[PDB]
């Protein structure tokens, strides 16, 4: 799960981590409101999106009075915001953060991420922040530190002076900039993040450090220990399927294809799309549901993958193992009770009592369900019927 | 068979919830040696025939199990990983998903200055055709024969292995080694004991998008392994930067996308099967009819 900037501001600030003063806005008088209270003379008006980009999108705006935060709040809150990371669509910009202008001197890269192959945590930097830092590592890896933190001693003092290097920073510098980095590393480890992007990170003519922007993602599969993590959540931001799939107990995932499907466990599911392709069409979606699911749970599945009515055939790829194919077969008739639908439906059954499966639907006399025993005839059958 | 057969001692952690009852109950009908097992609060009490422990601990001393087979909810994976080797367990086979993938970072790094292996998480463990078998997985499916299977899925893993069976063949022991981005034993451990195992003649190895092993595998094949490999990689139509149900199975480089790692494994000698209907086929293939 992904969080907006201000919300990443807010636990930075509930850390200890140095921050730039801001607040959230819901409305134009909100954002004026927000910048007399912060004082000063500069305010950043800043659409809150997920999507990165927001600048070269015209998303933010740097206002030198209170009439410009009114007018530019005004501009941006609710704009159909279109940046390289949205895509044409854009997105509706229902928040912005107001946030105090610094007097930037120097904009760098950092994050720390999990490295996969090492089984430990990553910290980059590079002094060139704002850009794309897939290109400088490609184009100029000398102006990048990739910094491998075991996390049996977690960050320490000589991996920051490795990081200061590439900086440039001289020793007070440093030791600032080290200081935060060593709290932001705690944090990442505290919240159970994968990744934690600071694109850039500022330093100020002052010689402070700030996190002009910042991207958190969390571990799914923790947030049940973080209520306030979880909390944040914007679901405009997400998939309405995909969430709803999840309240059933599915696993659901929307592509552009002719091919429905249903299968019990990921990597099938995953299979059945390419055996799809294989076969010469193309997979409508990922869908895993259990083979132990409720005919209730099956009947969503069905609704769900329904909605695309670019789908000409559903391919139901189902291995029974503990599960019985006979119950699977009998919860699939139960399933598609009532329901009014043109398209075939291709069953391949295999495992526990197939053959009484493939029996059970046969005799349901609906001739547009189509029982297969074998993956390969089935996926031929599908092929047909496309 | 590897690492595991019908004397092989088993303890179960998180024997008396519902699922473990139910799958450890199958396993010993299967053959499997379950000698006891742990849920805190409820030692000294009796659970299918057999003593129940507050800790790992009393169970490893009363039995001298050193293999555990583990059910715990995810919130309890890592440290039951932990609380595992700390008891001098040496196999650790863990079935449970949606285990935070940190707290399995720090458990794996405990498991291996103990000596102890894993097994998982988020896999449905490891069985021994007609001997044995530890997790979930349909014992039925598995005939007694030369090929071996290492799988990061669960029912594409059955599909494989009754493919096989249909095809005249039959599973020494598969190895479903989890489809987390942590996970313990994979391809190279697990080819190397295939290898030595006399039984064994061939390997099937079923992986997915996510990481890179299946690519490392590949090089570590050519020199090392001489029994033929057969690879179904999952996930060629996957897009890029999504969780395909597994939160190991998505593609955030290149060198993660299922093309990828069918390459590397296509250039180092690996048979690569395209469709994943046709794996028993590759078998017929490669040891006649
Ligand atoms: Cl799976």
């Amino acid at each position: 799960m992904n969080i907006h900037e201000y919300q990443a501001k807010a636990i930075f600030v509930d850390n200890g981590i140095p921050t730039l003063k801001g607040k959230v806005a819901f409305s134009v008088d909100e954002a004026v409101a927000n910048a007399k209270e912060l004082g000063g003379s500069v305010w950043a008006v800043k659409a809150q999106i997920h999507a990165g980009g927001r600048g070269l999108g015209g998303g933010v705006k740097i206002a030198k009075n209170l009439d410009e935060v009114k007018d530019y709040a005004s501009k941006i809150l609710g704009m159909n915001l279109v940046t390289h990371q949205t895509g044409p669509e854009g997105k509706l910009v229902q928040k912005l953060y107001i946030e105090s202008g610094a007097n930037i001197v120097k904009e760098y890269y950092l994050a720390i991420l999990f490295n996969r192959m090492a089984e430990q945590i990553t910290i980059i930097a590079s002094s060139e922040g704002g850009m794309d830092i897939e290109k400088v590592a490609k184009e100029s890896p000398e102006k990048i530190a990739k910094v491998g933190i075991d996390p049996q001693i977690g960050f320490k003092m000589f991996h920051g002076l490795e990081v200061a290097r590439v900086l440039g920073l001289d020793k007070d510098e440093g030791k600032k900039l080290i200081s935060m980095i060593a709290k932001l590393y705690k944090l990442y480890m505290d919240k159970d993040m994968n990744m934690l992007e600071i694109n850039p990170l500022i330093k100020t003519a002052e010689g402070d450090f700030y996190a002009l922007d910042a991207k958190c993602s969390f571990d799914d599969s923790a947030l049940y220990r973080h209520p306030e993590i979880a909390e944040l959540r914007d679901t405009t931001e997400e998939n309405p399927a995909e969430r709803e799939a999840a309240e059933f107990g599915l696993s659901y995932v929307k592509l552009d294809g002719d091919v429905a499907c249903m299968v019990n466990g990921a990597g099938l599911a995953m299979a059945t799309m390419d055996i799809i392709n294989y076969s010469g069409a193309k997979p409508a979606n990922f869908l895993d549901v259990g083979g132990g699911a409720s005919p209730e749970t099956v009947a969503k599945a069905f609704e769900i993958i329904l909605r695309d009515k670019n789908v000409k055939v559903i391919f139901i790829n189902i291995f029974g193992g503990i599960v019985r194919c006979d119950r699977i077969a009998n919860g699939i008739l139960e399933a598609t009770k009532n329901v009014e639908v043109n398209i075939p439906i291709v069953v391949r059954l295999d495992g526990t009592n197939a053959a009484e499966a493939k029996t059970i639907l046969d005799n349901s006399n609906l001739k547009n369900i189509k029982a297969a025993t074998n993956l390969k005839n089935g996926a031929e059958l599908v092929k047909s019927l496309v | 068979s590897i690492l595991v057969n019908k004397n092989t001692k088993v303890i179960v952690q998180g024997f008396t919830g519902k699922e473990a009852t139910f799958h450890a109950e199958q396993c010993m009908a299967y053959g499997t040696n379950i000698v006891g097992g742990i849920t805190p609060h409820k030692g000294g009490q009796t659970h299918l025939g057999k003593p129940v422990f507050d800790t790992v601990a009393d169970a490893v001393k009363a039995t001298k199990a050193d293999v555990s087979l583990i059910f715990v909810p995810a919130f309890a994976v890592g440290d039951s990983v932990i609380e595992a080797a700390d008891a001098g367990i040496k196999l650790a086979v863990v079935i449970t998903e949606h285990t935070p993938v940190k707290d399995m970072m720090f458990a794996k790094q405990y498991a291996n200055k103990k000596g102890m292996k894993i097994i998982g998480p988020n896999c449905p463990g490891i069985i021994t055709s007609e001997e044995c078998k530890l997790g979930i997985m349909p014992g039925f499916i598995f005939k007694k024969g030369c090929v071996g299977l290492i799988s990061k899925s669960g029912t594409l893993t059955y599909e494989a292995a009754n493919q096989v069976v249909q095809g005249g063949y039959g599973i020494s022991t598969a190895v479903g080694i989890g489809g987390d981005p942590i996970i313990g034993l994979a391809y190279k451990e697990l080819l190397s004991e295939f290898q030595k195992d006399d039984e064994t003649k061939a390997i099937v190895m079923i992986g997915e998008i996510g990481g890179s092993l299946e690519v490392e595998a590949a090089k570590f094949i050519k020199e090392n392994i001489s029994k033929p490999v057969v690879a179904f990689i999952a996930g060629a139509t996957a897009p890029k930067g999504k969780r395909m149900g597994h939160a190991g199975a998505i593609v955030g480089s290149a060198d993660e996308s299922a093309a990828a790692k069918k390459e590397a494994l296509k250039s180092y000698g690996i048979h690569v099967v395209d469709s994943p209907a046709l794996i028993g086929e590759e078998i017929q293939k490669i040891l006649g009819e």
